């Protein structure tokens, strides 16, 4: 009684759809291994979740500047800038952070519920039930989504298939950058100026 | 080159010989010569995936032939023509 | 009985008549395995209702082209002319407008009813039940095609089937003739009328 | 049993003197259209073997039934023995002779419309040979002579033996079938030699449609040398 | 199970084991000297693990140089780096006999303590070495000493996949003396590295093969 990605299409056995989101979409067959489905939640969760961070962070300061309120440089020359610290220094910087930060979540995706006491200050106890949802009050301060059962799909469901959207948004838009010297949202502007003279087949 | 003289003289030299050797119209490894040419049977401890019993010695040993026999016949004819 | 396509020779046992317009014509014996018969009826129905979309479109366009009070372009030429609009990009849009109800067809072929409901609002439906015979309101704007049938709906059916296949054969014709005659249909047919034994195949070449 | 037989024995056949001619063949030993990474799954349960060049591929739901599965075997063989005749007249004229003599033209798909021509067509662009000017004659005796043989070949059946392997003293004059198995093995050969002839006949169509002959892009282009 | 006869003495527990001896050189009837069925396994693996590290260090400095990781100094063909003097020649912080004095001593050390393990199973972990003679006790078959050296990582716990191991180290070192012997002869006859030679034949293939070299 689930809805399928195609109309009367049978789902995979493996594909149960308990979890949120699934639709039984799995053409290439890859997650029919044992140990893969969890893995490959976890890295869907992970880059859901950074694409959308990365589509504010693409989308929003294009938006502002073509309004006017700021005056920001865009995205696919913003490396290539004057900057006070070292693109090097930065980029080691953020290497080691996220060593940490990615080290814990692989050794809570490893050991479930291992890593969640603070090792200087033992008295914090991070409160998530499930992994990839760690909670607590650094990721989760207000306590939202948290509830009862099938409260949580639904929500779930949102963020998936939002990380989703904003990934095929961010392919699109560095595609763009690849195809076209100017923003998204100026290609928007083009497809607005023209509609049926100005679209992928003109200018592939 | 490769339509040559010197080229189709070696290639059928070798393929004569090679056919020869395979069906039963020289001596091979599992046919012997006796003293009146007569191609007796020979069983020799080598296996082959030919179900005719052509081994790689009679490979070699044809490929070797035909060779010497085209050169000697290729030569002859520049000499005399 | 029923009347053949060849008198006095029985049909092929594959075609016992309950399918709408079936002539017994099989010659070369390409409808003998029954799931292929279903498949057979789908595609032929589609070829021959857009041959009638594209008879309507190559024949009275043209002839009231002929009777001045239209000035519609040779057929031919048509896909040559300028329009508003790219017509790669006409082809892309049609594609991707054609692709959901191409979806759907092959959804209902292979599982008949499990597109038959609407996903937006799911209260609207359609209310056919034969294979390729959807009914309802968007399809069926006029209520026909649901009757009780002792002898209405297999005449309609059968009538339908045989203007597919001329409509067919007419545009086939037109494509052919406009081949081998660089002239409009209209042309031809006023050849024909004026004297039908000097204009023919043999009167080009 | 005549003296081609055991002769093809020792010599023709494709397997040694100790294995029979069946096993690599037929039976579930067959190579399989996937070849190591065929699965159970991907060979229908009625391809079961049994019958010669089969390799359980049949990945649209065609055959299925006997009746099916026999006519096509029958089109087959035809459409596969009309193309290795077709592929070797293809190719020996422009072998013997690429040269444009008048009334040769060796090239395959243009030898049609040298009847049209004052040459007319001649046998090995010997003068005197044929020389036929008219496409009509031509297509009377072809008329002619194909209906009385194909109608021979359906109605005219001996009522004993098969339709597409009649044997018999006329059309088997060496022999080749006294033992079933290499009856069978040979049947096997026959069938793939022919569909190679007929991938053969398709990829020179396809080439005279796009490029000019058969030996330039074999010796012009491709092979450069 | 492939190649020619079972000779009756290859019965196939060797890894590699194929049945492929037309000269019959590992005939156990008549076996002294160096042509014992006990020295052939063990001789074709080290020929085979030297020329895998030949192939690769002889192949390596072109393909760095080409991609740039390398001097371009340094990106000079196997032959051109020292072997041969005549051909061409590089200059180290040591004169090439110093080179080769040195290499003779630490080869001799460690290649004299293998013989005498291949000779005396048990030994060279009895004297007492630098502190090292713990870890250097070879463990049964000569070929596959082990311990935490050799196999410091674990492979092969299992014996199924030990067996794995043994014949694909087989296969990749006589591929690699086949590819050796390559580099030798193509080296002759071309007088250009091996990855130019690969480079050659993919450019232009009917026109950069054996039949073309023959004039040199
Ligand atoms: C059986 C397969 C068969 C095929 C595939 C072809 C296909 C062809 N015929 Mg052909 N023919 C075949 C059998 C026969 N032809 C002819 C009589 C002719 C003629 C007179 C001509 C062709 C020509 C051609 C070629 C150009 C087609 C075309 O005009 O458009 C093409 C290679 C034409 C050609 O060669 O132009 C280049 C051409 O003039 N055919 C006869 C005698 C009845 C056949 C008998 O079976
Ligand atoms: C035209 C002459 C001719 C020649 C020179 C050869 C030569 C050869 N055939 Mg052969 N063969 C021929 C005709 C010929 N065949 C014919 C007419 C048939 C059809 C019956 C076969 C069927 C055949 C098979 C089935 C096999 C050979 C194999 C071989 C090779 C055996 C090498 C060996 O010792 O394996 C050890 C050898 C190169 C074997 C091989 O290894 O080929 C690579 C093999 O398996 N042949
Ligand atoms: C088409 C066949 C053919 C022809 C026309 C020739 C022709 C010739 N051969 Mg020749 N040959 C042939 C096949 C042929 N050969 C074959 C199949 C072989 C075996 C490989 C040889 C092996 C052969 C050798 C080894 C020699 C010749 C020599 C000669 C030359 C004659 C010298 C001579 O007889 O002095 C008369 C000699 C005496 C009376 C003693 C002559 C040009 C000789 C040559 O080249 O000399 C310049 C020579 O030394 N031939
Ligand atoms: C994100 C991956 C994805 C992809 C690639 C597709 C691709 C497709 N869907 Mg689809 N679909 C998806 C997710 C996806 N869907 C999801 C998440 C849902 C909601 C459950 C649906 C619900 C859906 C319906 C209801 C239908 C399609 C249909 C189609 C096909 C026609 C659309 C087209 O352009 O062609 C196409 C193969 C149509 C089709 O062909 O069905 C037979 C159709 O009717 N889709
Ligand atoms: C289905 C088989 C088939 C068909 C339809 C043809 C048809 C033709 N062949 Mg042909 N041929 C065939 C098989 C076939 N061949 C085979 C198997 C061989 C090899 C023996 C040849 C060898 C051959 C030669 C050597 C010649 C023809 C020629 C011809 C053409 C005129 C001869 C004639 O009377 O007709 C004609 C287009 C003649 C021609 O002009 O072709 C260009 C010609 O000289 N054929
Ligand atoms: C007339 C010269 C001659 C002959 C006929 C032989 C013959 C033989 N030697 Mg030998 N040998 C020779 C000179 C010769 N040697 C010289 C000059 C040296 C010193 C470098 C050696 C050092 C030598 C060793 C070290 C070994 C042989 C071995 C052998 C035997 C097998 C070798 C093989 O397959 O090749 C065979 C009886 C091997 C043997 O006895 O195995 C059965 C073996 O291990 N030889
Ligand atoms: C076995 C073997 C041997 C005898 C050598 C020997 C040599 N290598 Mg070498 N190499 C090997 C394996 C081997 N390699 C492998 C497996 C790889 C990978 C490399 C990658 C490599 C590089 C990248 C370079 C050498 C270089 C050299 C030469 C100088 C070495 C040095 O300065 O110290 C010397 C001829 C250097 C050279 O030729 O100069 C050099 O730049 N090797
Ligand atoms: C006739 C036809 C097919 C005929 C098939 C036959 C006889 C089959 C016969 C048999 O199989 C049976 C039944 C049963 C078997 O046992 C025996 C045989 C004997 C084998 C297809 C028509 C098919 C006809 C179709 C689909 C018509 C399409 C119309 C189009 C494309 C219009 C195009 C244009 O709009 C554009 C694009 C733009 C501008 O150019 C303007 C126009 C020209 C208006
Ligand atoms: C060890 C070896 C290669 C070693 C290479 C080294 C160290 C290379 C080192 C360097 O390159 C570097 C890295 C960098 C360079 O700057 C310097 C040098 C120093 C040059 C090859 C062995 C190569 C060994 C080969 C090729 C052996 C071939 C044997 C065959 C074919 C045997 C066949 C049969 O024996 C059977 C199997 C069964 C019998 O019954 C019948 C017959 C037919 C006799
Ligand atoms: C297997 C399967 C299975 C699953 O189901 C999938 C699928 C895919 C479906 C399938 C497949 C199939 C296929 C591939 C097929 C093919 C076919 C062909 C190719 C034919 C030909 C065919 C071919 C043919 C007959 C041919 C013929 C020919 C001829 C006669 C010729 C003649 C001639 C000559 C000599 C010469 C002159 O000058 C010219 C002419 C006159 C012309
Ligand atoms: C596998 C196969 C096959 C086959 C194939 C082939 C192709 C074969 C061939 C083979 C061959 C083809 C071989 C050859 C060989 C050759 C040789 C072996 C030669 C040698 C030479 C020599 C020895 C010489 C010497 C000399 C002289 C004497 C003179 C002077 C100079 C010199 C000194 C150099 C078969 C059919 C079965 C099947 C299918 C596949």
């Amino acid at each position: 009684d689930r809805p399928l990605w195609l109309p009367g299409s049978e789902a995979p056995k493996w594909l149960d759809g308990s979890l949120p989101g699934d639709y039984g979409f799995d053409p290439l067959d890859l997650a029919a291994e044992p140990g893969r489905l969890n893995w490959m939640v976890q890295a869907e969760l992970v880059h859901c979740r950074w694409a959308m961070l990365g589509a504010a962070g693409i989308f929003i300061p294009e938006l502002l500047t073509k309004i006017g309120i700021l005056n920001t440089p865009s995205w696919y020359k913003a490396g290539d800038a004057t900057y006070f610290a070292d693109q090097g220094t930065l980029f080691i910087v953020e290497l080691l952070l996220m060593a940490w930060a990615e080290s814990r979540r692989w050794a809570d995706i490893a050991r479930p519920g291992s890593v969640n006491t603070d090792p200087i200050f033992p008295n914090n106890k991070l409160t998530g039930t499930d992994v990839g949802y760690p909670g607590g009050l650094w990721f989760d301060p207000l306590g939202w989504g948290s509830g009862s059962e099938d409260k949580l799909k639904e929500i779930r469901t949102k963020e998936v298939k939002n990380g989703r959207l904003a990934m095929l948004a961010v392919l699109g838009a560095f595609v763009q950058a690849n195809v076209t010297h100017v923003g998204p949202i100026d290609n928007l502007f083009a497809h607005l100026a023209d509609p049926y003279h100005t679209t992928i087949l003109q200018s592939l | 080159y490769i339509g040559s003289s010197t080229n189709l003289i070696m290639v059928a030299s070798t393929t004569l010989m090679l056919f020869a050797g395979r069906f039963g119209l020289a001596p091979s490894a599992n046919r012997k010569s006796t003293a009146g040419l007569k191609l007796v049977d020979r069983d020799s401890g080598l296996q082959t995936g030919d179900p005719a019993g052509f081994t790689a010695t009679d490979t070699l040993a044809c490929g070797a032939l035909g060779h010497v026999i085209g050169v000697g016949i290729v030569l002859g004819l520049k000499a005399t023509a | 009985d029923r009347p053949l396509w060849f008198p006095g020779s029985k049909a092929p046992e594959w075609l016992d008549g309950s399918l709408p317009g079936d002539f017994g014509f099989d010659p070369l014996g390409l409808g003998s395995d029954p799931e292929l018969l279903k498949w057979f009826v789908q595609a032929e129905l589609v070829h021959c209702r857009w041959a009638m979309l594209g008879a309507a479109g190559i024949f009275i366009p043209e002839a009231l082209t002929k009777a001045g009070i239209l000035n519609t372009p040779s057929w031919n030429v048509a896909g040559d002319q300028q329009y508003f609009a790219d017509p790669t990009t006409l082809f892309v849009i049609e594609l991707i407008l054609f692709a959901w109800a191409e979806g759907r067809r092959w959804a209902d072929i292979v599982n008949p009813g499990c597109v038959n409901v609407d996903p937006v609002f799911p209260n609207n439906k359609l209310t056919g039940t034969d294979v390729g015979y959807p009914g309802g309101l968007w399809f069926d704007p006029l209520g026909w095609g649901q009757t009780k049938d002792a002898k209405k709906l297999k005449e309609l059916r059968t009538k339908e089937i045989k203007n597919g296949r001329l409509a067919m054969l007419a545009v086939l014709g037109a494509v052919v003739q406009a081949n081998y005659t660089h002239t409009g249909p209209i042309d031809n047919l006023l050849a024909h009328l004026a004297d039908p034994g000097h204009n023919t195949i043999f009167a080009l070449s | 049993m005549t003296g081609i037989a055991e002769w093809y024995k020792v010599y023709g056949k494709s397997v040694a003197p100790d294995q029979d001619a069946r096993a690599p063949y037929y039976g579930p030993n067959r190579p399989l259209w996937k070849g190591p990474f065929t699965k159970p799954k991907d060979v229908p349960e009625y391809l079961k073997g049994e019958y010669p060049g089969d390799y359980g591929c049949d990945i649209f739901k065609l055959a299925r039934l006997p009746a099916n599965y026999a006519r096509l075997r029958t089109q087959e063989l035809m459409n596969g023995r009309w193309a290795m005749l077709g592929i070797t007249g293809c190719l020996t004229p422009e072998l013997i002779n690429s040269n444009s003599t008048p009334g040769f033209e060796p090239v395959w798909f243009n030898t049609g419309a040298q009847i049209f021509s004052d040459a007319g067509i001649d046998y090995l662009g010997v003068p005197g040979f044929i020389n036929a000017h008219s496409l009509f004659a031509v297509i009377v005796v072809q008329a002619l002579l194909m209906g009385l043989a194909e109608y021979a070949r359906i109605k005219f059946v001996p009522e004993g033996a098969d339709p597409f392997y009649p044997g018999g003293k006329t059309f088997d004059p060496l022999g080749f079938s006294s033992d079933p198995e290499i009856l069978a093995e040979l049947k096997v050969k026959e069938i793939k030699n022919g569909r190679l002839a007929m991938m053969a006949m398709a990829g020179l169509f396809a080439q005279g449609a796009v490029t000019g002959v058969s030996p330039l892009q074999n010796l012009h282009d491709w092979l450069h040398l | 199970f492939a190649s020619k006869q079972s000779l009756s003495y290859l019965d196939g527990t060797l890894p590699g084991d194929y049945g492929f001896d037309p000269l019959g050189l590992m005939d156990p009837e008549g076996a002294g000297g160096f042509i014992d069925p006990q020295w052939l396994p063990y001789a074709e693996i080290i020929n085979g693990r030297f020329a895998m590290l030949g192939a690769a260090g002889a192949i390596a400095p072109e393909v760095l140089g080409r991609i740039g990781l390398i001097p371009q100094e340094t990106a000079i063909p196997w032959f051109q780096s020292g072997v041969i003097p005549p051909v061409g020649n590089y200059s180290y912080w040591a004169d090439p006999y110093t080179l080769f004095v040195l290499e003779m001593a630490l080869m001799g050390f460690a290649e004299h303590r293998r013989a005498q393990d291949y000779y005396k199973p048990g030994s060279m972990g009895k004297q007492y070495f630098l502190g090292l003679e713990k870890f250097l006790g070879g463990s049964g078959n000569p070929a596959y000493p082990g311990g935490p050296i050799f196999n410091f990582l674990g492979f092969g716990k299992n014996e199924k996949e030990l067996q794995e191991l043994k014949v694909k180290e087989v296969k990749n070192g006589r591929l690699a003396m086949m590819a050796v012997l390559g580099y030798f002869t193509q080296a002759i006859f071309t007088g250009v590295g091996p990855f130019q030679n690969l480079l050659d034949h993919l450019a232009d293939p009917v026109h950069n093969n054996v039949l073309t070299n023959l004039k040199i």
